[PDB]
């Protein structure tokens, strides 16, 4: 229940080409305009990737950081940890001894202790916080877009446009299959899949894009 | 065939004589002059010191 | 570094020749370089001073020769088409060229329309019916 | 002139002027 | 003859109207123009 549709969400830059007052048609990985969305009020099973995922939430404050993202659940494929503390996000990608009760003085490092042998810790640090990240982990690159857009009353997904700058770019040189999101009074986050769409996009003379129609 | 304007003009004609007009002769171009291969700077450094 | 020099560059593997001239579109910090309809390289980010840079295709255009005939005289002038012929001359090296062209591609006597410019004609303020067009309201003549 | 309203040079294709300028016709 | 003068000025006045307040009057002239302008752009774009 409580599912809701997104009112054309989720359009970011496909490219880092700079044009000014042009329509240009691009066929990419793109949200659909006026799709289901998953919305969840506390429960966080497993969800798969599926080709992309998109993510937008109501952040007050910072609850919900974990991005941890796994490939098969098994003893071949390494899994990423994405964990992002307020001082310092690190990305770190190496396998960890998986709590039988997975879960997670505000910070408990009892998650794992055997961190060797996982080379190449490559950290690549880069109301209002509409969390609109969409991660598309394709063709070995992590590329990770957000946005934090103010609005008048947190009640129900905004109206208008936003465009989605590529803010981080990783060589993880892995995928992800399956991802679940671990939390730290109700957390309002949605889930959205992204499959091959062609899009028109429009570039003001500032080089922003301002609309699009699928 | 590269000695005179106007032999140029006779050859393109293919004739000895030409009749008063304008004629497209050839095309000419500007050749580079130098190579310009630029890279960004080296913020990376191992820790040698 | 050149500048209102034509060179051939080499961006992180964009490779093209061209006018590194002054420009001043704004990108956004995430933005590489820029493109224009047609899908032609337009603009290129400075890497290091972190600058925009417009770049403009090299000189081109095709030479014209008129003449009043062969009985009449030997006398021709040339038309370099659509292209700014006051600067061509000294950049460029000229140097397998024979002297022989050289009389005839330089001189004192340099007009320049809007058609391209015009090299061994000299411009008269007086009107009359013109014989060959050259185009934008010039004609030539042999008087 | 105002109601009709109207530039690029690439790959060797050239766009040669009027011989009658607008101000004669 | 004054009032073949009168209609003759009041239609002259009115052209001008008619003209101004048309969006395809000259659809005759663009239309050469545009057609012109795609015929140079699908040449360059069959150069990829
Ligand atoms: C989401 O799915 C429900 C259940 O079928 C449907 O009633 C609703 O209109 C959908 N809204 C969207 C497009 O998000
Ligand atoms: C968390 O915050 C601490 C603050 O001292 C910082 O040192 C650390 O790098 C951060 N990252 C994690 C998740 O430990
Ligand atoms: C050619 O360029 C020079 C340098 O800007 C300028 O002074 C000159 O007027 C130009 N000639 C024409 C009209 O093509
Ligand atoms: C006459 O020709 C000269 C030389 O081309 C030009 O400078 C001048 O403006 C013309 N007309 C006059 C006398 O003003």
């Amino acid at each position: 229940p409580a599912y809701t549709n997104s009112f054309t969400r989720g359009v970011y830059y496909p490219d880092k080409v700079f044009r000014s007052s042009v329509l240009h048609s691009t066929q990419d990985l793109f949200l659909p305009f006026f799709s289901n969305v998953t919305w969840f009020h506390f429960d966080n099973p497993v969800l798969p990737f599926n080709d992309g995922v998109y993510f937008a939430s109501t952040e007050k404050s910072n609850i919900i950081r974990g991005w941890i993202f796994g490939t098969t659940l098994d003893s071949k494929t390494q899994s990423l940890l994405i964990v992002n503390n307020a001082t310092n996000v690190v990305i770190k990608v190496c396998e960890f001894q998986f709590c039988n009760d997975p879960f997670l003085m505000e910070s408990e490092f009892r998650v794992y202790s055997s961190a060797n042998n996982c080379t190449f810790e490559y950290v690549s640090q880069p109301f209002k916080n509409l969390r609109e990240f969409v991660f598309k982990n394709i063709d070995g690159y992590f590329k990770i877009y957000s946005k934090h857009t103010p609005i008048n009353l947190v009640r129900d997904l905004p109206q208008g446009f936003s465009a989605l700058e590529p803010l981080v770019d990783l060589p993880i040189g892995i995928n992800i299959t399956r991802f679940q999101t671990l939390l730290a009074g109700a957390a309002a986050y949605y889930v959205g899949y992204l499959q091959p769409r062609t899009f028109l996009l429009k570039y003001n003379e500032n080089g922003t894009i301002t609309d699009a129609v699928d | 065939c590269a000695l005179d304007p106007l032999s140029e003009t006779k050859c393109t004609l293919k004739s000895f004589t030409v009749e008063k007009g304008i004629y497209q002769t050839s095309n000419f171009r500007v050749q580079p002059t130098e190579s310009i291969v630029r890279f960004p700077n080296i913020t990376n450094l191992c820790p040698f010191g | 570094l050149v500048k209102n020099k034509c060179v051939n560059f080499n961006f992180n593997g964009l490779t093209g020749t061209g006018v590194l001239t002054e420009s001043n579109k704004k990108f956004l910090p995430f933005q590489q370089f820029g493109r224009d309809i047609a899908d032609t390289t337009d603009a290129v980010r400075d890497p290091q001073t972190l600058e925009i840079l417009d770049i403009t295709p090299c000189s081109f255009g095709g030479v014209s020769v008129i003449t009043p005939g062969t009985n009449t005289s030997n006398q021709v002038a040339v038309l370099y088409q659509d292209v700014n012929c006051t600067e061509v001359p000294v950049a460029i090296h000229a140097d397998q060229l024979t002297p022989t062209w050289r009389v005839y591609s330089t001189g004192s006597n340099v007009f320049q329309t809007r058609a391209g410019c015009l090299i061994g004609a000299e411009h008269v303020n007086n009107s009359y019916e013109c014989d060959i067009p050259i185009g934008a309201g010039i004609c030539a003549s042999y008087q | 002139f105002n109601k009709v309203t109207l530039a690029q040079k690439f790959n060797g294709l050239t766009v040669l002027p009027p011989l009658l300028t607008d101000e004669m016709i | 003859q004054k009032l073949i003068a009168n209609q003759f000025n009041s239609a002259i006045g009115k052209i001008q109207d008619s003209l101004s307040s048309t969006p395809s009057a000259l659809g005759k002239l663009q239309d050469v123009v545009n057609q012109n302008a795609q015929a140079l752009n699908t040449l360059v774009k069959q150069l990829s």
